[PDB]
RNA sequence: UAAGUUAUUAAGGGCGCACGGUGGAUGCCUUGGCACUAGAAGCCGAUGAAGGACGUUACUAACGACGAUAUGCUUUGGG
RNA sequence: ACCGAUAGUGAACCAGUACCGUGAGGGAAAGGUGAAAAGCACCCCGGAAGGGGAGUGAAAUAGAACCUGAAACCGUGUGCU
RNA sequence: UGAGUAGCGAAAGACGGGUGAGAAUCCCGUCCACCGAUUGACUAAGGUUUCCAGAGGAAGGCUCGUCCGCUCUGGGUUAGU
RNA sequence: AUGAUGAGGUUAAUAGGUUCGAGGUGGAAGCAUGGUGACAUGUGGAGCUGACGAAUACUAAUCGAUCGAAGACUUAAU
């Protein structure tokens, strides 16, 4: 079917309330010094050492 | 002081860039860099290059320390769209808007 | 599905060519009407 | 089945024979997480055949490898790959997560022989 | 201990203001049009027309000019 | 006591042309940096695009997507709720 | 606005090594898979430079692209039968 | 559907493998013997086995990071 009626920018902005992404969930590698993704290898120069 | 850097007519829709600009607005500088490095989104490298540019103008253009800066502003405005077409069934043809965007980033040392 | 236009050089020049239009009397009028307009292609 | 992989039963079995052969040839390969969790259970059952070492084991292992040259992939098994794990029981592989990849966002892992 | 009253939270939204983007209205301007007045003029062609095709420059894709003497030649006046 | 770029010729632009039709034939849309190109030497981030300076300029939110720059629309911050 | 919604046009790919700012998507390789009275070979229309080598990555390619039937620069068609 | 909700994260049995069973199929490869041969017989209900029961850390759940209280005011009673 077709929308019976136009959508306000209040209804639209409400419905985009939960449309987002989250922070990548990252730790700090204790060899590279830099940041990394937990349970993944250090994308910088380094390894896993798990 | 504040330093600023812009990237104009980036060829990505603005409401796809505003999704990842909202994760790094407010954070520190070295934290926002790692956030932009470790995210799946296609607009991550562009924002990363704009952020590194605004972090590099600070060291040289107006002398300041790059281990204190915080992302004071980060936003994306519209730019000129491109008008393409897609020929559908029964002779019709539908439009296609290729959106662009202008990414601005302002880094401040809080002073 | 066979469509309405099958290109062909001989038929095109034998029906719409300059000589065909310059042959009849209402073809000379077509040329005299296309020259007045300023068209860059009188017959093809 | 155990888990489907977007392939039909025939294309899946072929892809698993391919992956296991490549793993025993090179000994560490970069693939997708969901396939690394499936080659895990197909290569470890080949080193058990290589540790038994019968002639019925060569012939029951020949029907899951491919015929590629290096030795053949069946002679590298029953030789080096089966001689180094002669006291180890189980756990012949190990998978390491690398992160998502451009174009698909598919978690790409490395799998190798421990 | 008991009975009663009341408040901060804003995931997001509403209004007011400040600063940006988009888009190209309006203002002012005009290389060009419109409608007319007075005075020339009111035909060209088998000595090949009107109109065009192909070419010509140190490059040349196009437009003007030109025609194997070709991005032009001689001669008589102006400058 | 005509128009002033949605007007005036269809055409102020290299228009009866992109094109569109087998053909006869139909037909747009496109103006403006500055007084003078003086049209950004050089340094920095980037692979380039694009910036931030510093210079030209009376002015650079005048930088060739060039006078002015409005409304719909899209954002960022915040005062009361 | 509908809304980051419908779709992304019949089908088998897997790994290794390169190049590169960036690789599921480009180059080379082994294994696997498809057509095989045809998806193979040659020519008439019809298109009319789309063919080749060296460079390129703004737009086109229903994603990506370091690639191309796309952009730039140089080439390529030889008859007494 | 996704999440959510449940079993777990090395001070471990959560999954995969590996050893041992249940159920399934039906008597393997190789060799030996009997046949000209197709085949039959023996070792050995053998040998294979996705999801089911038990056990074992061999491999992988590493390191680490975030959120989350100091308890308002009246009146009666003690």
């Amino acid at each position: 079917a077709v929308p019976k009626r136009r959508t306000s920018k209040t209804r639209k902005n409400k419905r985009r309330t939960h449309f987002k992404i989250s922070v990548p969930g990252m730790t700090e590698c204790p060899n590279c010094g830099e940041y990394k993704l937990s349970h993944r290898v250090c994308k910088n120069c380094g390894s896993y050492n798990g | 002081m504040e330093a600023k850097a812009v990237a104009r007519t980036i060829r990505i829709a603005p409401r796809k860039v505003r999704l990842v600009l909202d994760l790094i607005r407010g954070k520190n500088a070295a934290e926002a860099i790692a956030i932009l490095k470790l995210t799946n989104k296609a607009s991550s490298p562009v924002i990363e290059k704009v952020l590194m540019s605004a972090l590099a103008n600070a060291e040289h253009n107006y002398d300041m320390n790059t281990d204190e800066l915080v992302v004071k502003e980060a936003y994306a405005n519209e730019g000129p769209t491109l008008k393409r077409f897609r020929p559908r069934a029964q002779g019709r043809a539908s439009a296609i808007n290729k959106r662009t965007s202008h990414i601005t980033i302002v880094v401040s040392d809080a002073k | 599905v066979k469509r309405t236009y099958q290109p062909n050089k001989r038929k095109h020049s034998k029906v719409h060519g300059f000589r065909k239009r310059m042959s009849t009397k209402n073809g000379r009028k077509v040329l005299a009407r296309r020259r007045r307009k300023g068209r860059k292609v009188l017959s093809a | 089945g155990y888990r489907k992989l977007g392939r039909t039963s025939d294309q899946r079995k072929a892809m698993l024979r391919d992956l296991a052969t490549s793993l025993i040839i090179s000994e560490r390969i970069e693939t997708t997480e969901a396939r690394a969790k499936e080659v895990r259970s197909v290569v470890e059952k080949l080193i058990t055949l290589g540790k038994k070492g019968d002639l019925a084991s060569r012939r029951n292992a020949a029907k899951t490898l491919r015929n590629v040259e290096i030795q053949t992939a069946l002679q590298k098994l029953f030789g080096e790959i089966a001689e180094r794990y002669t006291e180890r029981q189980g756990g012949y592989t190990r998978i390491l997560k690398q992160g998502p990849r451009r174009g698909d966002g598919a978690e790409s892992v490395i799998i190798e022989l421990v």
